Formats: C-alpha cells, structure tokens, sequence
C-alpha cells in the first residue's frame, strides 16, 4: 500500500476525576473496534455520561469534544458494582460508533460521529505539538488525579467499614476516624496534592483497630 | 455522573 | 547545553495482573523524583513485593528486572485499604534509589542501584525496537489484565455483600450468585478475556437483588 | 505479593 | 476529521552512489506534489533510469523497489548539465504519478503506480523497525557514498582541468596528478572510506599548481 | 545503564543557500567523532566561514549559532576543487571541538565549544516543537536553497563552457545564451523557486548547441 | 544510468 | 564565505 487511513489523534472518553481514558491509540489504522468497561462512582447512580473526546492530554477539558451522552437506568448498587461496557467501533467508511451497555439488563445507548467530526489539520497538528510542549504538566495532572480518585476511594469505603463495624470500634477510635474523614473530604475538594496525602496518611494512622475489625468481619 | 473504576 | 544525561526507558515496578506500572518516563532528564501510592491485593496480607523494572514492554516479564526487595509488617486490613507509597529517586550521580514506606506505620524498605545497572546500549536498542514491533500484542495483553483485575475485585466485593446480607438474600439469588462465583474465579485463573467477561456479566444478571440490599445497608 | 490499587 | 490517509513510508529515487533520495516523506498526508531537478552523471550520457523506492533505508537496495523506467533521448552535454526534473504526484485516489521531463526537450516519460502496490502493513513496521535498528550503519553508508561521490567529481574535473591546461602545467606536475588520478579511480571502486579520502588528499596536495593555471584560465 | 548522556538537538554548519548540514544527529551518545568534507563557493576564495549551529531547523538563522570561525590561506582553485574537512568531536567530557582543515596545505583552524554553550532545556523543547511545527515550510525552503543552488552552479559552469568555446559557438547562440545567462543571474538573487526554475529552462532551451561543443572538447 | 547532482 | 559541495 502506499497510503494508510490512520487516527490522527487518541479518542476516548472522560473518567473520574476529569482524565481522559484512551479507547482508540492515536495511529491506529483503521477500522478497528475496542472496548473497556466501566463503573459508577457513586452509590445509588442511575446514570452514567459518556463523553467522547479527541486528543492527546490528559486533561479531558484540553481535548477536542466529539458529543456526549448518557445511559441511564442502572439498577440501584454499591459504587464501582455495575458493569458499563463502553465500545469504540470504526468502520471501513471512517465513521466512529460509541456505545454504552449496561451488562446487568443488557440496555445500550449510542453516539455515531461521521469521519469528518473534531479536529481540522491544523488543531491536530497544534493539539501534537501542545501535548509535547506539556507532558510534564500533564503528567502533574495525572498524579494529582490519581492520588484524588484513591482518597476518594479510602474516604467511602471508610466510611462503610465503620457502619458495619457498629459497636466493635472503640469510642475514640470512631472518634479520630471521623475527625480525619471530615479532613480528607474537604482535601478532596482542592487540587493541593501534598494535603490529600497528608489526610490520606492520618486517616491511616488512626484507622488501625478499624482496619483490623473489617478483616475480622470477613 | 462521571465513570470510574470497577472495584 | 550540548549534552543531556536521560533515562533512557522507563523506570516502575510490577503490579497486580504482572504488569509493568511506570514511575519515571523513559527520556526523563536526571535528577528526578516520582511516587505513587499502591496498597495490598489479598485481605489481611502482611508484606509486599516491590519488583523494579526497566524497560517500556506491558508485560513486567518482558522488561529488565533491577532486583526486588519486600516491605513486610503491614498491619491486618482488608484488601485495598493499606496505603503503600513508592517513590523512585535518581539523583546527580544517576543512581536509583526506590523505597516502600507503609503510611500507617512509617516503616520503609529500600533498594539502591547503582547508574551502570540494566540495560546496555545494544539491549536498549533491541527493547525500543521490540515495544514498538509488539505495540498491538501489547495492548491485548493491557486490556485482559485490566479485565481480570476489574473480575478479580468484582468477585472478592460480591463475596463480602453476600455475608453482609446474610439472611436478606433470597435463597434462590444467593444460589444463582455462589455458582457465577465460582465459575468466574475459575476463568480469572486463564487468559481468555471473553471468558471472563462472560462470567463476569452472569455474575451481574443474578446479582440486582443482592446489590438493592447492599445499596440500601449504607 | 504484588501491590493493587487503593480502593 | 477523525482519519487522515497518510503515506506510511517515504518515497522517491535512486540517485548516485546506489543511495534513496526521497521525494515525498513519511506521514504526508495525500494528496501531494513535489519535484526535484536532477541531472546526468557521466559525459555524454543520453537516458537515466528513474528507479522508484518506497521505505526508510539509505542504501536504495534496502527498499521497495516500486518499478523503473527510463528517459532517453538527452542531448550531448557534459556531466551535470541535463536538467531532468522529476516529480512525484499522489492523487486523492492515492495512486503514485512519477515522471520525468527534460527540461531542454521538454521529452517526458512516466511510471503509474496504483495505491496497492509497495509494502503491505506487516512489511511496513518491518521497515520502520529495521531502519531505526541500523541508523548507524545507514549513516556510515550514507557518508561514504557522499565521499565517493566528491571523489568521482574530483577526478573527472582534475581530468578535464589537466586537457584545458595542455602545455601551462608543468611535466613533471602532470605525471604526478596522473598517477594520483589512477590511484583515486581505483579507490572509488571499493567502500573503503578512508582509502578515498586519502587519494582525494595525495591529489589536491600534487595539483596545487594545477589549480591555480584553471583559476586563471577563467 | 540507567543513564545515557546524548545530544539534545542536531550539530552542524551553516552551508550554501543558508542552511544548516548537520555532523552529529539529534540523541547520538557521546563521545562521538564525525566529519564532512566541503569546498568553496566561488572561484579563487581565499577563506572559508564555519558557522556551528545547534538545533533541528534547515534555515542555518533559525538555529542557535554556537560560534564561527575562518580558515583562510586556501590557494586559488576554481569554486568546487579545494577539500576542507570538517570534524566535530564530543570528548566524554561534552565538550565540543570543530576543526577545518585544507587537506592541500595541511592548515587547521578549530572552535572548542564547553558542555553548556548553546540552547537551555526551555529553548531545547520551544526548538523541537518549532521544528515539528514548521516541518512543511521548513521543506520549502530547503528545496528553494536546493534549486537555487543548482541554477547558481549551471549559471557559474555555462560561463565557463562558452569561455572555453570561444570562436567555435555561433554568434547567434552566444547571445541567446548571454542573456538567459543575465536573467538567471537576477532570479538567484530573489527567493521565487518557479522563476529560478523558468529561467534555468530558458538556459537549457538556447544552450544545445553550447553543450554539444563543450562534450566535444573534452 | 543514474541520476546525479546539477553542477 | 559559505562552504559549498566538491564537485
């Protein structure tokens, strides 16, 4: 051949935290097709949105919007419980079909985005340069995300391990965990991540009868 | 809502 | 200036599913300093291992192992709970120092390695050349980690909701849940992904009941 | 043993 | 746009030396034109043979070969004054137009490629790997040919600068030049680098006189 | 190795037409030694100009100048026939040393270039992205100094051959000659690529007759 | 034959 | 001055 038809830029969808997950590898000859599942991130969540994006940042708000839309109907469950397939599908004709399925009922929702959707030669080429110039920033972003989605994680499940420890946790302990959850929780809020870390690890520090209960407890 | 992780 | 000492790959340590999990970029200008919180993957586990890595293949097996070293003591908790920060530090000199530190106890564990460690410069070629040949293979083998990680965590959680609920699951569910257990940790054990993803959407068809209950308990 | 994700 | 058809490898020409002298790079997006002037190598020369290449090597006999042809009917003229113009158009059907016009004549020739032909995509990554693989050896070919090159058009400028000379240059001077002469047509017609190099020095250190009769003369 | 000490940026001259040839590529380890021989511009040049430039641009002015220096004492010659070599070495120090040596007389003049001269880790990253940015009209201007290069050559070589010719070219052709000669003297000193080409024909077109005598003579 | 440089 | 080609 002398020519491929090739993804100019990564496409994928935004997740927890505002990062962009890629589905489709920038330079993927097309057509291709993958898929990735995923969760809610809350308790009792009803829907969850897809929003495609374009690009090669981190940041999901640096990246090229192609749509979005929501499934809903997800039955009540814990979060991080429900199964959320989320497909990448381009054809031979270069248009990309994004679906969301919920494996537990089987219902799906759908985005289509014709082949000439996002980003011009020229945003493309700024868009390679831009996330060249900014890896190390980027790379900042990604840490501080991570490092928020894993206190948030800490902070619920917690929170649900001193409600079924009831009784067994000592007075005081409850005590210091609570006082240390209320810290982590307004942590979360900024984009401070030395002091996400620092609640992190106290919450660690006054939770070692707790941790030890909830082991017991299974 | 946002997606996250399976856990 | 006319020089630039860099790494030349990727520096991380192996994680869950026997994958390699960056901390320092390949092409990353020394000095550097880099950490990433990881925590236990079995309820009640005392110690982990921290395998270094250098190299930029998916699979940890497919990189140069620096050395190992474990970071024992981590008191009783469930999984996921305990909060292990590991931080990769290449000073002026090019030498590596990795360390594990438990953030509830302070206790670390440390290994050095010395600038000439790894990789010489016919073995990097060849690693550089390899990543980019197996770019897809790669990718495959990324995404059926991800799907048995996602399994294997879906699994001990369904687990744990069942005890909780005792007596508030119907007998009939909690049959229909026993055995999509069962047959779901039996596929997590292979490399078939469909497999698991089979099992792990039964799992989510015979469980909306159990997970009303386990939404309603918080 | 291998280290996983904080959840 | 979500794709964009690219050309997976660069394109162009054997020139002199057995080297790929490229026309159009890797990754321009379709579709494009571009054009070089090129000329005869030797005195008196009446075709050259366009020989078209796809890949990333130095020497051409390291690429795919795409076809030949040949533009005959050039005029008498010394070595490089022809002015055969080649140009390579890729259309939006992606099909390879190279011709050949000379420029005095305004005689064309042409070769059409279709958009199927050359490497397919397992033969592609090859390439791309094997030609990041040898960098160094490419370059140390590429030097060399680029050596032998300045060699081959010293001594055909010497030749004719001696028979413009006649009777100015000394006879002992001529005797000198014309064995060092010798000894460089025999060096050109190996790959020693070196070798050349030196009888391209024993040349200009015997032909000092002889330069300055030629500067003179014009 | 952990480590590899490599350029940041190409190393090279500033050459005719205003751009830049490179000695050592962009991410050569050091130490590293190579060198490239070069000739003058113009008949009876006495001295020849090595400016070093550092980066990725092909105009030499959009580089970083590191410095330059003459080598003068060259004898008179005809443009093309004198060899300068030029060697840049990176010592395992870092240390930059260029040297211009007439390999007639044996003479050398040298720059010694410290390990931090030149472009910062701020402007090394701006000149990468700059060079990506611009890799089209940086293209353009490459093949406009090519052409350029070319017309200047047959400009300079059709003057010699008519010189040579004398009595045996017609009156008639001396005078077509003469003034496509004239006007593509003109169009050199511009920077239209199609009109340097346009006059370059009108040369070949008058010149027939020019060539056939000058093939002849020798 | 081959193609080589104007000079 | 500018340093050219061998030819």
């Amino acid at each position: 051949v002398l020519l491929l038809d090739v993804t100019p830029l990564s496409l994928g969808i935004e997740t927890m935290g505002g990062v962009m997950t890629t589905l489709i590898a920038k330079n993927t000859t097309i057509p291709t097709k993958h898929s990735q599942v995923f969760s809610t991130a809350e308790d009792n969540q009803s829907a969850v949105t897809i929003h495609v994006l374009q690009g090669e940042r981190k940041r999901a708000a640096d990246n090229k919007s192609l749509g979005q839309f929501n499934l809903d109907g997800i039955n009540p469950a814990p979060r991080g419980m429900p199964q959320i397939e989320v497909t990448f599908d381009i054809d031979a004709d270069g248009i990309l079909h994004v679906s969301a399925k919920d494996k537990n009922s089987g219902k799906e929702q759908k985005i289509t985005i014709k082949a000439s959707s996002g980003l011009n030669e020229d945003e493309i080429q700024k868009m390679v340069r831009d996330a060249e110039a900014n890896a190390e920033a980027d790379r900042k972003f990604e840490e501080l995300v991570q490092t928020r989605n894993q206190g948030d994680h800490l902070l619920h499940s917690t929170r649900k391990q001193v409600e079924e420890a009831g009784d067994k946790l000592p007075a005081d302990d409850k005590t210091a965990i609570e006082s240390a959850l209320t810290a982590l929780e307004t942590a979360l809020k900024g984009e401070d991540k030395a002091a996400i870390e620092a609640k992190m690890q106290e919450l660690a520090q006054v939770s070692q009868k707790l941790m030890e209960i909830a082991q017991q407890q299974h | 809502p946002r997606p996250g992780p399976i856990y």
